[PDB]
Formats: C-alpha cells, structure tokens, sequence
C-alpha cells in the first residue's frame, strides 16, 4: 500500500517548520507501520532523527505528547541518549496528569545506565506511593526490564514494597506480589513467613490467588512439610470459591495415585 | 503497628491557654507565653521554675531565647520589645519595633539576627549587633503577619504564612518574597520546615483538615492529605520518627505515620487545642500549649540494635531510622586511646520491621532481633532470616541453643527449635522473664528462680530488679535493680541432694540453693561482666569495675555511654557512643585475673 | 507473567499486519510469517475453545473478515487467559463500537497502534478494564 | 585394607604426611562439620588405617560472599591419639569441594587411645 | 528564531530564564533535560534553547544546527575561572565558523559586585574587537538586577 524510503526522508518535514499536527501524525503512523511489518534500523538515521525530533517541543497538545512516547519507546534496546530527555522526562513527571509519566519509564527500562539511577529513584518513591495505581503499575513493569538489565538495586527497595504492601485494587494487588515473589523466591524462608503474611489476608485483584497458588504449592511441593494444617486451610478456602479455576488449580495438582484423601477430590470433581 | 513505644508523659502543668512556647536548648529550659499575660520559664526536669517574668499582663504573643547571645528575647503586645539578658534575667533594653500585635520572631543563628513578623502586615528585620536597628523591612503583605519561620536550613531564605491563605518565600534580594503561592483554602496559619536538609517539606496548618506537602525544589504541593476528625489546630513533623503529628481545634492528637500515613494513634489530653508546639531539635521531646494546661512528652530509645562479634564487628543496623541496611565493621587498623578511628563500608540488610532489640547468640552468631513486636532472628552472615514470630518477652537459653518466650498473654511457652518446652511449665504471675543459666521469672515484686528442665522455685529474693547480667559461666551474677545492686553465689550440690530427698521450700524458693555475697549500692549506666568481674558503668559516668573490694574508675567518660566491647585479645575496650565513633582503652584482662586468682590463693 | 509471547493482527486472507512479538525466540519477522502460514491458514476462518501448539497455548479472537491472536504457553489457565483474550477483544470492540474489518484497519490505522501499546507492552498486560480504558483514553 | 583403603590411597597423592598406614575401616558416619547450609558447609569423613587416622574434609565453602583462604584445621583431643598435623585447603571458593585434612597416629595398646573427640576451629 | 542560550548546568542561567520568561526563575542549575521555550517579544516569535551545559552533551552541544540565527551566550561575568583561554576561544571560534549566520550576543551573568578581573581585559581577550564582524554586544549582568537584559532583547528586536 505504501513505502519506506521516501518516508524516511519525509518524516523530517514535520521537523521542518510545518504546522499541521495532523500531517505529521500520519506520517509517524506509517513509519511505525514500516516498522510494524518489519524494518531495518540504525544510528545515522537515528542521529539525524535525534536532532530532528528534538526541536519540536513547544507542543502543548496532549495527544501530541502521546505520539512522542511511542516513538521513543521504539528506541529502547537500540536506544540513543538520555540526557536530553531528562528535562523532558522531568516534564512528564511534574506534568499534571499522571499519564505522561508512565510512558517514559516504559521506554527507559531496557535501555539505561546505572548512574542517573539514584535520582530517578526518588521519582520512583513517589510512584510507589501514588493512589492512582496505574502509574505505579507503569512503574513496576519497567523495573522488570531493569531487572533484565539488573534490578538488584531495585531490591534495596523492599521496604517500599511494604509501605506499598497495603493494597486495595485487585489487579494491583496482583502486581505487587508478582514482584515480590521474585524477590523472595530467592529465599525460601521469608516466604514461609510471607505465607503467614498473607495468612492474615484474603486477596483483592484475585489473580493474586492464583500466582500464590502455584507458589503455595511450590514450597509444599518438595515437601515443604505439612500439607495438613496449612495446606488444607488453603484448600477449604480454595475449594469454596466460585473462582472455580482456583478450586481447579488445587485440584489439578494434587494428582495423587492413591488418593491422598481420594474422597473429597471426587466432590470437587463432581462439581467439575 | 504497635505502641510498644516510648511515650512518656514527661512533665505536666495544668493552666491556661498557653499560646506560645519557645525552647532554651542550651540547657533544656523552656519559655512559654500565656493568654494570661504572664510568661514563665521552667526547668521541667524537677518541675521547677527557672524564672518567670511579667513582661506585660496583656497576653504575650512571642518569645525567643537568644542562646548565642546569652540573652533571652521577649516581646509583648505593648508593641515593645523588652530584652533580658537571661544571665540573671537582668533586663537589657527596650524599644518599639512593630507597632501592632507582634506574632512571631524567627532568628538567623549563624548570623546575628532577629526577624520578626507582626500583624501590622509588616515583617521587620532588626539587627541586634547594630543594637536593634530596623535593618530591613520585608513587605508584600495582604494581612496581618501571623507567622514567620526562617528556613534556618537556609536561614537566609525564609517562608511566611498568612490566613489570607498565602505564602511568600523570600530571598534577601526580595524584601518581598521571591514569590507567593496560593496555598490555603482557609488560611495559612503556620509554616514549618522539614528537619532534614536533604529534602524539603513544609507543612502549614489549617483547620480545614487537609494537609499539603510541598517540595520547594520542584516547587510542588507534593500531596494533599485527608482523613481527619476535627479541624486540625496543628499537625507537625515528627523529627525523630517519620510521623505526623496531628493536632486539633479541640486538642485531638492523631498521629499519622509519615511513612505509613496510616493513623497510628489518637490521644486525648483534651486539654484543648494546639496552641503552640515547640520541639527538641535533638528531636525527641516536644511541648504544646493547650488550654487546660500544657503537657511535655518524652519519646526515645537509647540505642540502635547492634551486637558485636569479638572479631571486631559490631554490627548494628540502621543508624537511627535509616534502613537496617548497614551492618558491618571489621576495621583494619590501630591508634591511641584518646584518639579516634575508621570504619568499613558494606551494608547488608534493608529490613522493614523497626526494632529496639538486638541480642547476639551465645557465640555472637544468631541474633535475635525483635521489632514491630515480632522476632526476626537472623542468620547473620547469611543475612538470612534465621527465624521469626511475635513476642512479648524473651530469654535465650544462654547456652546458645534455645530460647524462651512470653506470649503477649502472659503464660509461658518456650521453644527449642520450635518445639515448646513444657518441662518447665509454671505460668505463674511474672513481671518479666529472665533466662541465662538459671531461670528467673520475676513475679509479684520478687524474683523467683527456676530450673531449666522442670522449674523449681529455687529461691525467691526480697524484691524485683530491672536487669540481670550473669557472669560468664553464669556463676556470679549481677543484678541491676535501680540504685542498689547485688553480687551472688549459686551453690549446686545442695540442690542435688535436696532434690533427691524432696520435701522443700519453694514459696521462698528453697533456702538451700543461693547465697548473698555482698551488694553495692549502685547506679549503672551500662555494665559488664568480665567473667564474673563486674566491670561497669555508672551513669555518673565513671567507668569502674568492681574489683577486689574496690571499685576503680578506669576512667571517667564525658558523660556516660555504651560499652563498645572489649575484645580481650586486644585487651581493649572499645567504647561506644551512639554516634559511631569508637574509642578504645586497653586494659589487660590478665591483670584482673591475676588479682582474682591470687586472692583466691593462686598466687603462683 | 509475560504471557504474550506475541500478539498478531491478522487478515481473513491470512496475513498479519500487526504483530508485536512480545518476545522472539526464533528470529525474524520472516520466521513469524511462515508460521502464520501454517497456523493461521489452517485455522483460518474458524476458531477453538482451546487450541494448542505443542505445549503452547494458542489464543485469539476473530471476526468474519479479521483475526486476532495472542500466544502463551499451554501449561496454564484457560479462563483468565480467555478473560483477557476477550478483554482485549471486547475492549476494542466496544471501543470501536464496530467490527473491525480490513476496512477497520485502513479506516484508522492509528488506533491500532495506539491500542496495541496500551494493554500489553511487548509482553505483559499492563492495561485493561476496557470500558474504563475506553473512556480512559480518547486522546 | 578396606573400601576405606582405597581412600588410604586416595589420600596418598598428598605428600605432607606424617604417617598413614593402610585403611582399616572408615567412618561409620560422615559428619557435617558445618550444619545445614552454613556460611560455609562442611561434611567430613573420617578414615582409619592400621597406623594413622586421617580426617579428610569434604566441602562447599558456601557463601558466594567468601572464598576461604589460608585454611587449616584445628583439632584438639581428649582420649588419645598423637597429634602430628592440621591441614590447610590452600583455597576454597564457593560451592566447591577442596580438601583439608587433619592427621593423627593411632596409639593402640594403651587403655584409652583412639576414640577421641577433637575440637575444631576453622581459621 | 532558534536562539541558543548557553552555559552550564549549575550556572543559574535557568534562574534568569524563567525570571525573564515567566517572570519567575528556577535553581542555579541550568538544565539537565533541556529547555526549548517559546517567547513572543515585541510579539515576534522566538525559540530559546537553554543548556545546563554539562559536559558530555557539551561535547555534543553542537548536536543540532538548522534554523540557527541568534546567541545568548551566557557566560558568568564574575567567573574567574572557566571563562577564558582554550575553552573560551575554542567554543567561540568553533561556533562562529560553524554558524557564521547568526549574531553572537554574549551574556555575562551574576555580576553582583563584580568578581571578575577587568571588563576591559576580557572583552579584548575574546577579541571583542576582532569585530569587523556580525552584530555584537558585550553585555554586563548580575542576574538579580538583570543588569542589561531588556536592551539585549530590545536592541535585538531591531529588524
């Protein structure tokens, strides 16, 4: 339908004095298209782009902002520079809505240098603390890549986790744990306490139940001793739910040739 | 999380609406201004009046101590400034600065200044070295100047609060603020600063019951807080702990954690409204004026949690409220007794639970640490959680292999390796529990002795103490009991027989167990077993060891402190503050021993 | 937990015009496409409750003229995954208030892209509540 | 000249000896000399010969924190053995057997002379 | 007009900038993550690039080109140190050659009590009279006063 080479020259035209928000938006779309189907990439081309993209920033226009994020987001493992961005970044951060902020972290995370990190940590603290989960959620994912990269220092942060540990959004409830597990999973022990930690606890954005299941079993699995008092507690609960899947989840695992307790399983089953 | 914490009703007075309070640090004196019109200065410590002054008899709004200056500053709403040299209370000077109701003074400490805000919609600066010049006038008002606070951090820059709801922060080169921001939706009663230099917050007060946090460097309202029960007369930064003090127009205390931001607690001294507050900069004691009176409370621990391996690493955790993330210290070098030393750097940890106990395993090794009321024990080198649970009270089985617990009921269960030890299971009235070699249950203003395998009331002695330290091998044991102190022998054989015979006294315990050797009437800052030697601190700050019928002071210490640790090999004592400079004084254990043995007739 | 190995947006005509390979393990753009040929084609114009390819889970919503796909590992929960599968499916649908076609895509190319980023970002599903979303965005 | 003899020989590649003999029987139980997954983890096996006993020490200097260096093994005895030497595993990195030894010659015709408990300190 | 305001992070250029621009300032660190800003003055439409110069980028500060036409070069007046020599000359010359197509108006900042060493020596050193060259002004300021600001702009808004 359409072709890259011409476009590659032409994109900079938005960068040419040209005012017509639409035009450029479209052109950007195409680039992304070229890209989406599959595209070579490289530096020179990038660098030239680096000056090109950069001037264009008296835009207020929110949507305009969106577009940017995406593009930048494109550059990550093959990323080029950050300092410019800092100011920019800062701008999202101070930036009123919430929104702006999430995209930026998101590009950042495969790509970056230890160093700055410290600074940006503070920002993290803030994200960590904010009530509109979303951004906070946005924050989290980045970290993972940062874990890719590393994430250990991220570890240091466990504390924040705790302050966070109080949660009330379901999905969100879910997200926290995922991280956590990773964290403690390098560690049996705590977890044992964790269990306890949840033990007082039920779960908000369920999903949480489920990872935990795999988990809850996973210690037990090796013979994290007592199925009996703990496991079972879990099970009645598990059993009970209309989170039929959860019930299942337990059910599926317990595949026991003699029937560990053959009986009950059959009800669950009937139900199945 | 719990109030297993220091709250002390430090000092009380019931009085009037004590509007203002101002602190004398340099000697912990406090100045208070009343709605009576009389102002008084007290030494709280013994509830004693340092001086009182009738400055005016009109309510006296503002007060300062000028410590550097050695004089005390006062103003009443005769619109005059009266000066005393506090070095009597001899009154130096008077003059009329601000001609309207003078609300607040903020002072530059570094630089010789007194800043004032007054209701005249004026802020004037006056220079004391110039002998109360009105050096400069700061204006940019819209109403009475209700409050001035100096950002003392940058003394130099300061912030102003008015109830027309706005805040001007100023630069000297702005006898006007640099800017005004439109804070309140009420009025900005107050402006306050964030203790740390590192980051920057203000809290400002309103009775609207909404709190906004601001970061100056960005220049944002960081966030805005809600939850409240009644018009917050005041809310304050805890400078010691990260907590938020909230205060009300009814004198309600609510605390939100300045980290949890969860209501930690509400307290009622319904002494009505928060008129003033002033805080210890040492961040621990604070006073507020209320109507029915005022109350001052004392809120601190005296230590971090650390325990030292005799290689020479006192591993502590935290610093004061810093993460636990910081333990280590094997050092590497040597220097003179008086002179000071260097540390290593490699944190481990970054716990969450906030402790107040550290205790080593008996081989240093396993520490059990309690905090938030539960016990994390660490595998230390491991940095592993050795284990956890919730406490109430504790004894390691001294041996280094079991432990006991007092459940937040009060009835004993003990665990050795997570097995309850029921061979021993009195559960009598207690007070506290003591482990060691020989079991103490402190009960019924008595201290009662128990076996280690079955309980036995071995003995009961007269009263209760506070603390026990046992000699090392247990043998002669040292119990700290206020002023007074005792040293004892425990004699085994009797028991063995007696036990065999069975028929005994145990109300008293059995009078055929222990003997009372001698007692020193003693006050202990910190204290030590060197073996069975009691090497001790006194809180009178002499470090003495009771030796030979003698108590000798090896040395006397600044003021008294904490016993770093004497790594015997080195024969030295490492002395420890709480501010992480270690001093060492060598002894030589042998000398003591030499003495010990010879008296024993081990002359050779 | 990084569920989307990849996600593909597909013709009836057995082609893919969007795919974001959440993670690649056999390289190339190319290599993905060959796979399409088998798989899509084969499946084409007809879906499953469940479908598998070799211990991997095969997920996706269709239209008469259009194909939606998510890939994950069949080693895990149908329901949620479905729930998700839908979540997307609906959201967009709802969002669109229309059945995507070939038309839909040309009709506005941008929206796809935009869409694509918000829920899943390379692999995991960040975003959701489609109505919410739908409302949440519009800009 | 037991299974344990093979061990007498296995031991033999070292030459710092101060007597050996041929192994008679070996350990009825190898002892973990450092308990369960310690900062360093030791399991130890003890070998008897007609002349000497060697304790050869099996192990995974555990923590990746550490590598232990300048390693030798102290043993201090109650019921006889003549104590010839304590062995240093020159270096021990993480998750890894290396060998350290401690050696004794076994007195046989004395009343109380080969059953012993020896006290250990790792340096 | 892409007018580049140059100087370091830490200068307090930024302080000035928003002092002017917004009326109000910001920290004595010029930017780390840039400024592009637009100002209308005299209703004429201007782009300010403000650089918290910082080295790596400084090296790359050339980094862009197109549509260049005016310089605020902020230099701190009282800067007794980083101002001249190799650095100063180099920067100036390089810039000059590269964009001989734009007037260079140097801004001397925080003059307070001037803590320079001679207004005369420096201007010469910079070869301010190497002039036979593009519209120039040598201009004094201490930020707080803004000791010459409006002319810079004004005189500038000359055609």
């Amino acid at each position: 339908h359409l072709e890259k080479s011409a476009v590659l020259q032409e994109a900079r035209v938005f960068n040419e004095t040209p005012i017509n928000p639409r035009k450029c938006a479209h052109i950007l779309t195409k680039i992304l298209y070229l890209i989406n189907q599959g595209e070579h990439l490289g530096t020179t081309e990038a660098t030239e782009a680096f000056f090109a993209m950069t001037k264009l920033f008296q835009s207020n226009d929110p949507t305009l902002r969106r577009m940017c994020y995406l593009t930048i987001k494109e550059m990550s493992c093959i990323a080029e520079d950050v300092i410019i961005v800092t100011s920019s970044l800062t701008k999202d951060m101070t930036g009123k809505e919430d929104n702006y902020r999430g995209p930026a972290v998101r590009a950042l995370c495969q790509i970056t240098d230890s160093t700055m990190l410290q600074a940006v940590e503070r920002y993290m603290k803030q994200a960590i603390v904010d009530k509109v989960p979303s951004v906070s959620s946005s924050a989290l994912v980045s970290s993972l890549h940062l874990l890719k990269c590393s994430f250990d220092v991220v570890k240091r942060w466990v504390n924040e986790a705790q302050e966070a540990a109080s949660s009330d959004n379901i999905m969100v409830q879910y997200h926290a744990l995922g991280l956590l597990y990773h964290v403690r999973k390098n560690d049996r022990l705590a977890v044992s306490k964790m269990i306890s930690k949840f033990t007082r606890h039920g779960l908000k954005s369920p999903f949480a139940y489920c990872m935990m299941i795999r988990v809850a079993s996973k210690q037990l699995e090796e013979e994290d001793g007592s199925r009996d008092s703990p496991l079972f507690d879990f099970i009645e609960s598990c059993l009970r739910n209309k989170h039929e899947m959860v019930v299942y989840e337990a059910a599926s695992a317990i595949v026991n040739l003699p029937g560990c307790s053959a009986k009950e399983l059959a009800p669950a089953v009937s139900v199945l | 999380m719990p109030l297993r914490l220091d709250i002390k009703r430090k000092l009380t007075a019931r009085s009037d609406r004590v509007k203002s309070v101002d602190l004398h640090p340099t000697e912990p004196w406090m100045l208070a201004s009343l709605y009576n019109g009389s102002v008084c200065v007290w030494n709280h410590e013994t509830q004693t009046l340092v001086k009182t002054f009738e400055v005016c008899d009109l309510p006296v709004r503002a007060a300062k101590f000028v410590a550097r200056k050695n004089w005390v500053v006062t103003g009443a709403d005769d619109m005059q400034i009266r000066v005393f040299n506090y070095n009597t209370l001899e009154r130096v000077h008077m003059f009329e600065a601000h001609s309207d109701y003078i609300r607040c003074i903020a002072v530059h400490p570094t630089q010789p200044f007194i800043l004032t805000s007054s209701d005249d919609m004026l802020i004037k600066l006056w220079d004391w070295d110039k002998k109360w010049s009105c050096s400069q006038v700061f204006e940019g008002h819209t109403h009475y100047v209700m409050q001035i606070v100096i950002n003392p951090k940058d003394n130099n820059q300061f912030a102003s609060a008015s109830l027309d709801r706005t805040i001007k922060v100023w630069q000297l080169g702005s006898s006007s603020p640099n800017f005004t921001l439109e804070g309140h939706e009420k009025g900005v009663n107050c402006i306050d600063y964030y203790s740390g230099g590192d980051k920057p917050y203000l809290i400002s007060g309103a009775d609207d019951r909404l709190v906004k946090i601001w970061d100056y460097q960005n220049k944002t309202c960081v966030q805005t807080l809600e939850g409240h029960a009644q018009n917050v007369s005041c809310a304050s930064f805890h400078p010691e702990l990260p907590i938020i003090i909230t205060g009300s127009e009814d004198g309600t205390v609510r605390i939100w954690h300045s980290s949890t931001y969860r209501l930690e607690s509400t307290l009622n001294y319904g002494m009505e409204r928060v008129w003033c507050v002033a805080s210890l900069r040492g961040s621990n004691n604070v006073a507020l004026g209320y109507d029915e009176g005022s109350i001052i409370v004392k809120l601190g621990r005296e230590e971090p949690a650390m325990s030292m391996d005799a290689n020479g690493k006192i591993i502590w955790a935290k610093h004061s409220e810093v993460q636990q993330a910081n333990l280590k210290a094997m050092g590497d070098t040597e220097i003179k007794d008086g002179e000071r030393l260097p540390l290593a750097v490699k944190d481990m940890g970054s716990c969450e639970i906030y402790p107040q106990t550290i205790q080593h395993n008996p081989n240093g090794r396993f520490v059990v640490v309690c905090g938030d009321g539960e016990y994390i024990i660490y595998t230390a080198m491991a940095l592993r959680n050795k284990s956890f649970g919730s406490a109430q009270e504790f004894a390691w089985a001294h041996d280094s292999s079991e432990y006991a617990i007092r459940e937040s009921n009060s009835i004993v269960k003990i665990f050795k390796n997570f097995k309850e030890k029921k061979s021993f299971k009195p559960d009598f009235g207690a007070e506290s529990i003591y482990g060691g070699f020989l079991l103490g249950v402190r009960s019924v203003n008595g201290l009662a002795f128990y076996d280690w395998e079955n309980t036995e009331l071995i003995r009961r002695i007269e009263i209760q103490p506070k603390h026990i330290f046992w000699s090392d091998s247990g043998e002669l044991v040292c119990i700290a009991t206020e002023e007074s102190f005792f040293i004892l022998k425990y004699l085994s054989e009797k028991v063995l027989a007696a036990q065999e015979t069975h028929e005994g006294v145990t109300e008293d315990g059995i009078e055929d167990a222990f003997e009372v050797l001698g007692e020193i009437q003693e006050i202990v800052k910190t204290g030590l077993w060197v073996g069975d030697c009691f090497i001790y601190t006194s809180s009178v700050n002499r470090l003495n060891y009771y030796v030979g019928g003698e108590i000798v002071t090896i040395a006397h210490l600044d003021r008294t402190m904490y016993l770093l640790g004497y790594i015997p090999k080195d024969n030295r004592l490492y002395l420890g503050d709480k501010e992480l400079n270690i001093v060492s004084y060598s002894l030589l254990v042998s000398v003591l021993e030499y003495q010990t043995a010879v008296m024993r007739r081990d002359f050779s | 937990l990084y569920t989307v190995k990849a996600i593909l947006i597909l013709d009836n005509d057995g082609d893919r015009l969007f795919a974001k390979y959440y993670d690649d393990t056999y390289p190339s753009v190319k290599e993905q496409k060959a796979f399409e040929k088998n798989i899509f084609n084969k499946t084409h114009r007809t879906d499953s409750e469940i479908a598998l390819l070799e211990g991997l889970t095969v997920v996706y919503k269709s239209s008469i003229d259009l194909y939606f796909y998510v890939i994950g590992s069949s080693y895990e929960n149908e329901l949620m995954l479905m729930a998700v599968l839908n979540c997307l499916f609906d959201s967009l649908s709802q969002m669109l208030r229309k059945n995507v076609e070939k038309r839909a895509l040309l009709e506005n190319m941008e929206g796809l892209f935009l869409a694509v980023d918000e829920i899943v970002d390379g692999g995991v599903i960040l975003e959701s509540d489609p109505q919410q979303v739908v409302h949440r965005v519009a800009l | 000249a037991t299974r344990q003899e093979i061990f007498q020989e296995q031991l033999a590649a070292v030459p710092e000896f101060q007597g050996l003999g041929p192994l008679f029987k070996s350990s009825p139980e190898p002892v973990a000399l450092t308990e369960s997954e310690t900062e360093y983890v030791i399991r130890c096996t003890k070998h008897t010969f007609s002349d000497h006993l060697v304790f050869q020490f099996d192990c995974t200097n555990t923590l990746n924190d550490q590598t232990l260096e300048n390693v030798t093994v102290q043993m201090e005895p109650t019921e006889a053995y003549e104590v010839l030497s304590y062995v240093p595993a020159r270096s021990l990195p993480y998750n890894q057997p290396g060998t350290c030894y401690t050696l004794v010659a076994l007195p046989t015709e004395d009343p109380t002379a080969v059953a012993c408990t020896f006290s250990c300190v790792m340096k | 007009m892409r007018i580049l305001m140059v100087g370091l992070d830490g200068a307090g250029k930024t302080t000035v900038l928003y002092k002017l621009k917004l009326g109000e300032v910001i920290t004595t660190i010029p930017t780390i993550g840039f400024n592009v800003e637009t100002v209308q003055y005299k209703n004429i439409s201007f782009t300010v690039w403000d650089v918290g110069g910082q080295d790596r980028i400084r090296s790359l500060w050339r980094h862009y080109y197109r549509n260049t036409e005016g310089v605020i070069f902020v230099v701190d007046s009282n800067d007794r140190s980083r101002i001249g020599e190799a650095r100063e000359v180099m920067q100036r010359m390089l810039n000059e050659d590269e964009l001989r197509n734009a007037a260079w108006l140097v801004f001397a900042n925080k003059q307070d009590l001037p803590e320079a060493m001679s207004a005369a020596e420096i201007t010469e050193k910079l070869g301010l009279h190497s002039i036979r060259n593009r519209p120039w002004f040598i201009q004094a300021t201490c930020a707080t006063s803004g000791e010459g600001l409006y002319e810079g702009l004004e005189w500038l808004s000359n055609s």
